[PDB]
């Protein structure tokens, strides 16, 4: 418990804190509050639980049903289904897991920060670090189509290398002015990946 | 003259019973028989209800003798006859069988002669009858009721023995393997009354509903459907000839294929002079199409296609008019369509229309390419179809043909069905199988739920005119079940659809793998009198079987199919169905003008809703919802063009189909996807609209019953909008939709919601409604469903199933009323998957037994739900969903509830008792009405922290009982002082403090010192109510007298010194503070037999506690029980069956006490310690909930509602952070309030020992000083010891 303890107090230093930002009309606006909704209610319960395995582990407090379940996931390393909410890759390690949870806070912090001052529209957001990607694809496609006017079901994919998404990772390819060339290479990361609706 | 009118009514139903004589017809000139059971059981009900009518009020005091001389004769008839119909019923078919069949006494030698006995005494016991037909005459034989109840147990021991005989008389005519043994009998017995087999064909033939007779049902003159449409034989059968009840129905079942092969033909000829022609007569297509049958025209129309299509590809011109004749055919189509038809044609020219769009694709997709011979594989992939009116067997003269797999139509009655819309997934699906089948291989789709797997299946089956049965397999599908349901498939001919294969126990599915194996085998012999060994017998294969295996890989950790069984199917995996191609086909043939661009309008509508709305464990957006939208657009469509034509026309049909949309799919939502929906709705559709109502009879009859009952009502702003809408969408639901599921928080008035619904729909509709509720968990599966037993394959019915049978078998008229069944539990995949083929469109219930369970148009199976957390999708998607949010039902509408409920209902059940309760509830209204304090208080104590997770509903019934329990007090103080009563001014300021130390022990009695300390001085800091002044001292040590004032507990505490005889007795207990305020309390609880739990660590006096609070009543008998681990209710049934007795009532029957007078407690000890299932669920509180709220359980013996007399319950358990203890559902909390009794603590612990050790210490009276401390010492050590360890 002594080393239980001190893990315990190392992985919460890259978690702080999370706003929830709601009167708009705007899908980008309102998914992007939705998604910071369930983004800080899993981050609080992910704390809450954190610190009841800290006074659990180091202080005077009794253990539950609840607090030895979680704290023999975390000594065996393994992720407890309540925090895993999200799709993770086959079941990650809890050390790398909570590195992405801290990016993922991160960015919705900076999606905060952004609608503290449309301006939802000229942010660049990974699709990694959101929740779910194609509901934010759809909501990309429904904002074009209504800001234009246009049929949902007439619109084509344009991509070049009004909306930025960062973090897209080939697989055996290279691309230099949107041509693609066979590489050997395993994965050639994409700087920034344009999406535009015609 | 009231006495006089009551009187004239007695003396009318004297008139009208003397009058009353059984109407018997005479049997076949053997004997006479009782009919014209329904209007004798109404008239007995009605005059049971008069007769409990006058009994209530006013002058029932003068006149009670011959009122209860008349009830229980009444009660006496009713149970006679009542055992009278089943035992007539069972008689006639026995003596059926027995007679008409041969070698029975070649057979069964002892049974014939047991029969002989029993036809002899029911044949004298119908001569004393019709003697006299007076029925108090009949009623005047003594003995009647045991005679008849050895009569029913003798024929009910007779049908049992009957069994033997059913397998052998099952393998002459091969269909009788799908009907059950009592339907069997029913179907032999009744071989020669014919009129009472109608309602058996249905089981036994696919589309087959009714045989035509003649007159003297002596010839079978030809077939009719459900829906009405017939097929008239060409050569009818006779049954004048006096043939066996096989032999005449196998000459119906190969008449019918003659015949729809002779229509068949006339048709094709008839499409054949049709389709010549560029442009056709609307007039005569339409009497073509009325002319004959919907299977007959589409088979028709598809054969002239494949006919022209092949004919143009002999040789771009003959394809492109072979395109036009199509293209105009189907503006015929749409244009016939476009207006108003009679249902049956209108559905067969929608199944046209789907048929002829699917061949114009295929058309535009041959004449896109260039295709110039017949055996290019692009036209050999479709499926293809040749009629040669040469061939000489009527019945081979049709070959459907896909590649490479030539078919023959089986030429089976298939009624009507639904045609379904062609996708390229389905053409794909229809190859692979044909492919399959060509190969003599089962077929076998796999996919996520909702996808059209065993629709397909189906569909292709009524393409090729196959018999085609859906089995809904679970985990008690035996191997030898499969064996009987093989064999009978193989002799009859029909295919076989098993619908989730993978629930099915592994090894049983290896076992089952090798009668597959030699099926295969047997067919692939056919291919080239054979046999195949099926249970160690050679049996009959016909040509036509088929395996089909429906699977959902990884659906809830279901059994892997092993190696050995997959290489005998055929796999194909359908995922995504074209749905911009099925609802557009859908709405083309409903007819909208618009329909291309309201299916590229809806189908997208859902895409982007199933993405930008919430998460939730019960949302559905998939395949069955949207085709339930587009069924309800089309039927709302329909009676808007009824509605208008009632005043061509034009249609809104955006407005339609939004209409549809928000009725199908506005229920389910929660409370903040309304806008988020209702703003899809406007960015799909700009000129949207959204109109409602129209719904105001039933609505004053729902505010008519809802202030019968007690209820509160609100009209769309009011108290009560939300939970009005809610129960009106729920009708909506009823109406459109065929299971229902309604979700929410426990404490959001779904109950209520359902049961005013139904009694609405009895006052509007004036037909009888009757509910049962199951819960589905207090009982096992096996209780729940049914039971094969290995050593006798017998059947023995579950309780879902025997429900279900008796509303089908509607011996009481149970047809003609309006059943719902209700699941009142939780929803997990181990029960709820058999009910897969119920709530989908298949209409039935799959036993292993093979029989299957029709549901009846009248039955609206539903669930009553906390939570989806643990159901998967295939059974979310088929339901339809209401959810009941926790704000539909608001704080104040239970507060209203309660002080109407105080207002009337007297509780010793004007009366002195009443006034008082006006009084008490007029006094404590405005601490009630909106905030005031108890709302206040509630709110925060839901900030407070307890030892069990507190729900509003708990602590809100534990107060309704407390001030019940003040109003009591004050009737007790009454009785006390007759010359001076209740003076109205201290009744307040003593009701005023009663309802704040109420709230105090009922919002914090189940938390710690500090927490309900802080809960008092917040209620003292939030009140203005006169409290008792202490600096130190809270409220919850105080005490509200029947004077009016606050008495201290520390004056009710004596200093009591214990005799040295009982220092340490098990029923000594010195008395302190929480001592004496736990038994008050608790004395509180059980005067009124309201369930509780006593909740703390172990050893801190909880049964002490309510040992001492028993000890003040002696009216009440306590029953120890201990709940381990692997508990089961078989211990509540055992204690049940120990110190209980089960009495027959007229009202049902009843679970009372032998100790006559007294109440009845149970105790358990360690409610918390049964095992919770993988699915959150206990069997043991589920049956204690169960019989808590429902006031009894269902007995398992017979299937029979028991309801409790003087049964209460308490319980006790370790808080639930225990390591061995589980947290209890808050359905079940929801009804028990919880006390926490913690530790003495040092300062009690020193005065409650201290008093044991002075007591102790007179033995030697040369130590009595020591007695302190030592009892310091003993503390100390006791409290170190607790510390560490
Ligand atoms: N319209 C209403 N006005 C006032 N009180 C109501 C109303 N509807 C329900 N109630 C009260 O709500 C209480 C609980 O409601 P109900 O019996 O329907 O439970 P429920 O929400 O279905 O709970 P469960 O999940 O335990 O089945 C009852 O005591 C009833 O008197
Ligand atoms: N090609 C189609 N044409 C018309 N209706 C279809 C089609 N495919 C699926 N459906 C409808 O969608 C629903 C799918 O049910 P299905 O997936 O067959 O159940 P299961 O999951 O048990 O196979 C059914 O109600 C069916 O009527
Ligand atoms: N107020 C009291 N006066 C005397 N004895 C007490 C008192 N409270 C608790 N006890 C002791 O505690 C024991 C009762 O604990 P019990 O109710 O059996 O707890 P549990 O039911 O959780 O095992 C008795 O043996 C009794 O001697
Ligand atoms: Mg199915
Ligand atoms: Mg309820």
């Amino acid at each position: 418990h002594t080393t239980a303890s001190n893990w315990l107090h190392l992985i919460p230093q890259t978690l702080s804190h999370l706003k929830r930002t709601e009167n708009i009309k705007d899908p980008l606006f309102r998914f992007f509050e939705r998604e910071v909704k369930m983004g800080a209610k899993l981050l609080q319960d992910v704390r809450q639980d954190l610190a009841d395995v800290v006074q659990v582990c180091e202080g005077k407090k009794k253990q539950t049903n609840y607090l030895r379940t979680l704290i023999n996931e975390l000594v065996k390393g393994i992720l407890p289904r309540s925090w895993s909410h999200y799709t993770v890759p086959a079941g990650m390690t809890v050390i790398q897991w909570v590195s992405d949870f801290s990016e993922r806070i991160k960015q919705l912090q900076n999606i905060s920060l952004a609608a503290a001052s449309k301006e939802l529209k000229n942010i660049h957001v990974c699709l990694g670090g959101l929740f779910v990607p194609e509901a934010y694809i759809t909501a990309t496609r429904q904002y074009v189509a209504q800001a234009n006017s246009w049929s949902l079901e007439e619109l084509c994919l344009e991509v070049n290398v009004s909306f930025g998404v960062t973090g897209l990772k080939l697989q055996g390819a290279t691309c230099n002015n949107n041509k693609l060339s066979l590489s050997n290479a395993i994965s050639t990361a994409l700087p920034l990946t344009q999406l535009r609706w015609v | 003259q009231g006495e006089m009118a009551l009187e004239e009514f007695l003396k009318q139903i004297r008139e009208v019973w003397n009058t009353y004589e059984l109407d018997l017809v005479n049997y076949q000139n053997k004997c006479r028989l009782i009919r014209g059971w329904d209007d004798l059981f109404n008239k007995v009900k009605e005059h049971i209800n008069s007769v409990s009518a006058m009994k209530l009020s006013p002058y029932y005091k003068v006149f009670e003798e011959d009122a209860l001389s008349w009830e229980d004769k009444l009660n006496r008839i009713m149970a006679l006859f009542d055992v009278w119909i089943d035992v007539q019923r069972r008689w006639v078919y026995l003596e059926g069988i027995f007679t008409g069949s041969a070698d029975i006494k070649h057979l069964l030698p002892v049974e014939t002669q047991r029969f002989q006995s029993i036809s002899t005494e029911f044949l004298a016991l119908m001569k004393k009858v019709s003697k006299s037909p007076l029925v108090m005459d009949v009623l005047n034989i003594q003995g009647v009721q045991r005679s008849l109840e050895r009569l029913a147990d003798l024929l009910g021991k007779i049908q049992k023995a009957l069994g033997e005989y059913l397998e052998r008389e099952r393998s002459s005519f091969p269909r009788f393997y799908f009907v059950g043994d009592e339907d069997l009998l029913e179907i032999i017995g009744n071989s020669k009354n014919v009129a009472k087999l109608q309602k058996h064909f249905k089981k036994m033939f696919a589309g087959v509903s009714s045989i035509i007779l003649n007159e003297d049902n002596s010839v079978v003159l030809g077939i009719s459907s459900r829906e009405g449409e017939e097929v008239m034989f060409k050569t009818p059968v006779s049954i004048t000839e006096h043939p066996k009840i096989n032999e005449w129905l196998t000459l119906v079942e190969k008449e019918m294929r003659v015949t729809l092969a002779k229509l068949l033909a006339e048709s094709v000829t008839e499409v054949e002079i049709f389709g010549k022609a560029t442009s056709i007569d609307p007039n005569t297509y339409i009497t073509w199409i009325d002319k004959y049958q919907a299977q007959l025209v589409v088979l028709s129309a598809q054969i002239a296609w494949s006919e022209n299509v092949e004919t143009a590809l002999s040789s771009a011109a003959p394809l492109h008019s072979v395109l036009s004749n199509v293209e105009v055919t189907l503006n015929v189509l749409a244009d016939s369509v476009l207006m108003e038809q009679p249902p049956l044609r209108r559905r067969k020219l929608e199944h046209l229309i789907t048929e002829l769009v699917h061949q114009r694709d295929v058309t535009r997709s041959l004449i896109k390419s260039k295709i110039d011979n017949a055996k290019s594989f692009e036209w050999l992939s479709q499926m293809r179809f040749y009629f040669d009116p040469k061939q000489t067997d009527v019945l081979q003269q049709l070959s459907i043909q896909m590649a490479n797999a030539k078919f023959n139509y089986g030429f089976e009655y298939l009624g009507v069905q639904d045609k379904l819309v062609q996708t390229p997934l389905t053409d794909r699906c229809y190859l692979t199988m044909t492919q399959a089948l060509e190969a003599r291989l089962g077929g076998s789709p796999f996919g996520p739920a909702g996808t059209g797997k065993t629709e397909s299946v189906k569909a292709l089956g009524h393409q090729l005119g196959r018999f085609v049965l859906v089995f809904n397999c679970d985990e008690t599908f035996d191997f030898q079940a499969m064996g009987r349901i093989f064999v009978g498939l193989c002799q009859v001919g029909a295919w076989g659809c098993f619908d989730e294969f993978n629930r099915l126990e592994e090894r049983m599915l290896s076992a089952v793998s090798q009668q597959v194996q030699c099926i295969q085998e047997a067919l692939r012999e056919h291919s080239n009198p054979i046999t195949c060994e099926l249970l160690n017998k050679q049996v009959k294969v016909s040509p036509d079987m088929a395996i089909f295996i429906t699977m959902n890989p990884g659906y809830a950790g279901r059994s892997n199919l092993p190696d050995n069984l997959k290489k005998l199917f055929r796999s194909l995996a359908m995922t995504k169905p074209d749905r911009q191609l099925i609802a557009q086909v859908m709405l083309y043939s409903q007819g909208f003008r618009t329909a291309e661009v309201l299916a590229n309008k809806i189908v997208p509508f859902f895409k982007l809703c199933d993405e930008q709305l919430s998460s939730q464990s019960h949302y559905d957006f998939g395949l069955r919802a949207l085709k339930s939208v587009l069924v309800s657009a089309g039927n709302v469509k329909r009676e808007r063009i009824q509605k208008i034509k009632r005043e061509a026309e034009n249609l809104p049909e955006q407005e339609i189909l939004i209409q549809s949309v928000c009725e199908t799919m506005v229920p389910k939502l929660v409370a903040e996807d309304i806008p988020l929906l209702f703003s899809l709705l406007s960015d799909v559709f700009p000129g949207v609209q959204y109109h409602r109502g129209e719904m105001t009879a039933l609505r004053e009859e729902l505010k008519k019953v809802c202030q019968e009952m007690y209820l509160t009502y609100g009209d769309g702003e009011e108290v009560g909008g939300m939970w009005v809408e809610k129960v009106l969408q729920l009708y909506q639901i009823t109406q459109i939709n065929h299971g229902l599921m309604m979700v929410g928080p426990s404490g959001s008035g779904k109950s209520m919601a359902w049961r005013v619904l139904l009694k609405a729909l009895e006052r509007l509709e004036g037909v009888e409604g009757v509910a049962h509720i199951i819960d589905p968990k207090a009982i096992s599966k096996d209780h729940l469903y049914g039971t094969l037993d290995p050593n006798t394959r017998e059947w023995t019915d579950g309780l879902f199933t025997h429900v279900l049978r008796k509303i089908i078998d509607s011996v009481r008229g149970e047809l003609q009323k309006r059943q719902w069944i209700v699941f009142d539990g939780d929803v997990d995949p181990e029960w709820v998957e058999n009910l897969n083929s119920v709530l989908d469109d298949n209409k039935l219930l799959t036993l292993p037994n093979g029989e299957r369970l029709s549901l009846p148009p009248n039955v609206r199976i539903m669930f009553e739900v906390q939570d989806l957390k643990y159901a998967t999708l295939a059974t979310v998607s088929r339901c339809g969903m209401v959810w009941f949010s926790e704000d539909v039902l608001s704080t104040d509408m239970i507060f209203n509830n309660f002080l109407a409920r105080l207002r009337s209902i007297p509780l010793d059940e004007a009366s002195p008792m009443l006034q008082i309760q006006r009084d008490a509830a007029t006094i404590m209204q405005p601490y009630f009405t909106s905030n005031g304090l108890v709302t206040k208080a509630l709110e925060h104590a839901f900030q407070l922290e307890h030892i069990m997770d507190l729900t509003r509903l708990r602590c809100l019934g534990s107060l309704f009982s407390m001030l019940h329990q003040a109003c009591r007090n004050v009737a007790q103080y009454n009785a006390n002082h007759p010359d001076f009563p209740m003076q109205i001014e201290q009744l307040e300021r003593y009701i005023q403090r009663y309802l704040v130390y109420a709230i105090l022990w009922s919002l914090s009695g189940d938390s710690r010192l500090k927490m309900r300390a802080e809960l008092g001085e917040y209620i003292r800091r939030i009140t203005t109510v006169p409290l008792p002044t202490a600096p130190n001292i809270p409220i919850i040590d105080y005490e509200v007298s029947i004077s009016g004032e606050w008495s201290p507990w520390q004056a009710k505490v004596p200093q009591i010194e214990v005799e040295t005889h009982k220092v340490a007795a098990p029923d000594v207990v010195v008395p302190t503070l929480d001592t004496v305020r736990h038994e008050a309390l608790l004395y509180t609880w059980l005067a009124e037999h309201k369930p509780l739990v006593l909740c703390g660590p172990p050893g801190s006096g909880k049964t002490m506690t309510l040992f001492s609070a028993l000890r003040a009543l002696p009216d009440m008998e306590v029953v120890g029980l201990n709940f381990s681990s692997a508990t089961t209710p078989e211990l509540l049934l055992k204690t049940f069956d120990h110190y209980c007795e089960y009495r027959r009532t007229p009202n049902g029957v009843v679970l009372a006490p032998v100790q006559l007078g007294k109440w009845l407690v149970l105790f358990c000890d360690e409610i918390n310690l049964p095992d919770m299932d993988k699915y959150g669920t206990q069997r043991v509180i589920s049956f204690i909930r169960q019989m808590v709220e429902h006031g009894g359980f269902y007995r398992t013996s017979d299937q029979t509602w028991v309801k409790l007399e003087r049964i209460q319950f308490v319980g006790a358990c370790n808080p639930p952070t225990d390591p061995g203890r589980k947290p209890l559902s808050h359905r079940f909390l929801r009804h028990v309030p919880v006390v926490y009794v913690d530790y003495p603590g040092p300062a009690s612990l020193t005065q409650i020992y201290g008093t044991f050790n002075r007591a102790m210490l007179r033995l030697i009276p040369s130590l009595r000083t020591y007695a302190e401390p030592l009892t310091a010492a003993m503390v100390e050590f006791y409290t170190m010891s607790q510390e560490r360890f």
